[PDB]
RNA sequence: AUAGAUGAGUUUGGUGAUGGCUCUGAUUGAACACU
RNA sequence: AAGGUCAUGGCUUAACAAGCCAAUAAUUCUCUUAGUCGAAGCUGAAAAGGCUGAUCGACCACAUUGGGAAUGAAAAAAUCC
């Protein structure tokens, strides 16, 4: 549910204020829709799905895992490369916006002035560095992605 | 007209220049989401019942 | 003690899913729309975690407490009154989620006749 | 010409759990699900229903699952009928008098 | 209804009033039938109703009848395959 | 409707906070005083 | 089951059943205050903004206070008793 996602954000802020180059998240379709969108956006390095100890760093992505059954989905991991330029954190804050109390929803008219920096709603404006993903019918997408769609839908967290 | 115009651009192909320099994903972590039964499962219980006796 | 632990295996060799499955003539319940019944792995063990077990045991474990509150003495046994209303609670919780996960199996009518429980042990409010 | 035959229209399908049965003859207490918006906090919250459904063959149980039909008008409370059995309780459907079709009804 | 439109009905028609209770006066009888009849089956909260096999707890299932005492010794379920 | 989001005086030996009060803006089917 | 109805509904009736709604106040009662509403008026950068409920439009109620009926297609009267 949504309180997986608000996990996944609180966790990279931790993550990356501790300064860590890797990182491991519970393995659901959910935290793979977010860290696909995150790395689309270029805010993540990697997506690897593993056991509870990291692949090896070198070979990252000629990483063979394993299939994932009954047997194992209990272990199943989602390991995210983190970036860090200019002595800062690339993935600094992620702020989520719908949670489990409350799942907040934007129309396409609303994510239209959202882009450009005017507030909508419980939305606020995005400003130079901000990205918003939202969770529509066609898949997690960045707020420009949506828009370019044209297509609504549930808020999941604000990227600085 | 409109619902043509924005049936069109839900379902439009991705940018080039987003193909063309985007990393890669192996489809191994970005589309195996379906977990099926242990193929092994039935061999598996049959040996843990030995063990445990 | 003693009577305690061997209670728990008159319990699992009792309500034993591993012994229901043959004792019962029809333990697990109904399939529904469409579902058909296909082969799962066998047990590696006795059963010792299913509903009917657990309740079984917190039941031998409510009679041996409301026991001793009631003997000589019991009144003045104040911390153990959350002991027990606190094992009523743990059965009310498992008979009300085997209620609808058994949709009224003969697993779970022989559970009922037999450990005597009643719908007063779990419908409402347990309030002690 | 002079006839006036029933609407014979098909509405929507509601998953439910029989609540109540045997009280009152060919009528049972169906729980369906449901969610209602609050516009002041911009939330949904869950808004179950209870309704009170036509059972013609008294082949329903309680804590069964069935599902159910609106707009079946047979008495003052019932405006819903049932359409099928999704899963049993106590006893098989093969077991239990059939439910007759909604062309049948 | 408020209790104006009580005494008001009632005093409209002071007969056909009493022929609504008595009817009603029925069916209260027979749902108080049925409730103490439904509050027997309801059981304790605790004790439920108590059975030879809950009994048999107190013996560990070792014991043949149960105490006496009022009572009656009754036949209980034994286990005894059971050591200590 | 995409320009629209602002402060000030006042507690303390002093400093940073907390927290009210007052002023700064607009207005009235108004009244009163001087005109 | 029958009647009624364009049709539906104890809407009506007979015979049976004991149900139905509610359990966190459904229901009922006391006290205090008030005509209700609108980008109608004033106000904020803004919030399902706040306040008011003049002039304008819509709705409700009242015509000294209380208790009432008829007429009429319809009470919708500053009428009538
Ligand atoms: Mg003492
Ligand atoms: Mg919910
Ligand atoms: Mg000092
Ligand atoms: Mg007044």
């Amino acid at each position: 549910g949504i309180q997986q996602i608000t996990n996944m954000c609180s966790h990279l802020q931790n993550a990356s204020r501790a300064r860590l180059g890797l990182t491991s998240l519970p393995n659901t379709k959910y935290n793979l829709a977010l860290a696909l969108a995150l790395h689309r956006a270029g805010f993540i390095s990697s997506i690897t799905r593993g056991g509870p100890h990291p692949p090896t760093p070198e070979a990252l992505m000629t990483y063979e895992p394993e299939p994932v059954t009954s047997a194992n989905v209990a272990t199943r991991r989602l390991w995210v490369g983190l970036k860090y330029w200019n002595e800062e954190p690339v993935l600094k804050e992620l702020k989520p916006i719908s949670k489990p109390s409350r799942l907040v929803t934007a129309s396409l008219e609303q994510l239209n002035r959202v882009a450009r920096g005017f507030p909508a709603g419980y939305m606020k404006g995005l400003q130079l560095g901000e990205c918003l993903f939202v969770n529509t019918d066609r898949g997690v997408l960045e707020v420009r992605e949506a828009v370019e769609r044209k297509v609504g839908g549930l808020v999941l967290c604000k990227v600085k | 007209a409109r619902y043509l115009a924005n049936k069109r651009a839900a379902q439009a192909p991705e940018r080039l220049d987003e193909v063309f320099t985007r990393a890669t994903i192996r489809e191994s972590t970005a589309k195996n989401t379906f977990v099926p039964l242990d193929p092994e499962a039935f061999v598996k219980a049959e040996e843990a019942r030995i063990k445990h006796a | 003690k003693d009577r305690k632990h061997a209670n728990i295996r008159r319990c699992i060799e009792t309500f034993g899913r591993h012994i229901t499955d043959q004792s019962l003539e029809r333990p697990t319940p109904p399939l529904a729309r469409g579902v058909e019944p296909k082969p799962q792995p066998v047990r590696a063990g006795p059963d010792t975690g299913s509903s009917e077990v657990q309740i079984a045991i917190l039941t031998s474990k409510i009679r041996a407490l409301s026991k001793a509150l009631e003997g000589h003495g019991g009144n003045r046994d104040k911390n153990n009154k959350r002991s027990l209303r606190r094992l009523c609670h743990k059965r009310q919780r498992l008979l009300r989620y085997m209620e609808r996960k058994e949709r009224g199996s003969g697993r779970w009518h022989h559970m009922l006749e037999t450990l005597g429980l009643t719908p007063a042990t779990w419908k409402g409010q347990i309030t002690l | 010409a002079a006839a006036t035959k029933v609407s014979r229209k098909m509405f929507r399908e509601l998953h439910g759990v029989v609540v109540t049965s045997g009280l009152i003859d060919k009528t049972v207490k169906v729980r369906v699900g449901g969610q209602k918006f609050n516009k002041f906090l911009q939330k949904h919250f869950d808004d179950p229903k209870q309704y009170l459904v036509h059972d013609p063959n008294n082949s329903l149980r309680a804590g069964d699952v069935v599902a159910i039909m609106p707009g079946f008008i047979t008495s003052k409370s019932k405006r819903h009928v049932v359409k099928h059995i999704i899963a049993p309780a106590g006893t098989p459907i093969e077991e239990r008098p059939p439910i007759p079709s909604l062309d049948e009804l | 209804i408020s209790q104006k439109e009580k005494k008001r009905k009632m005093k409209q028609d002071p007969y056909g009033w009493a022929q609504a209770q008595q009817r009603k006066a029925v069916n209260v009888k027979r749902q108080a039938e049925l409730q103490a009849q439904r509050d027997a089956a309801w059981g304790d909260p605790v004790k439920g109703i108590t059975t030879p096999f809950v009994e048999s707890f107190d013996s560990a299932g070792q014991a043949s009848v149960s105490p006496p005492k009022v009572e009656e010794p009754k036949p209980l379920p034994t286990s005894p395959h059971l050591r200590n």
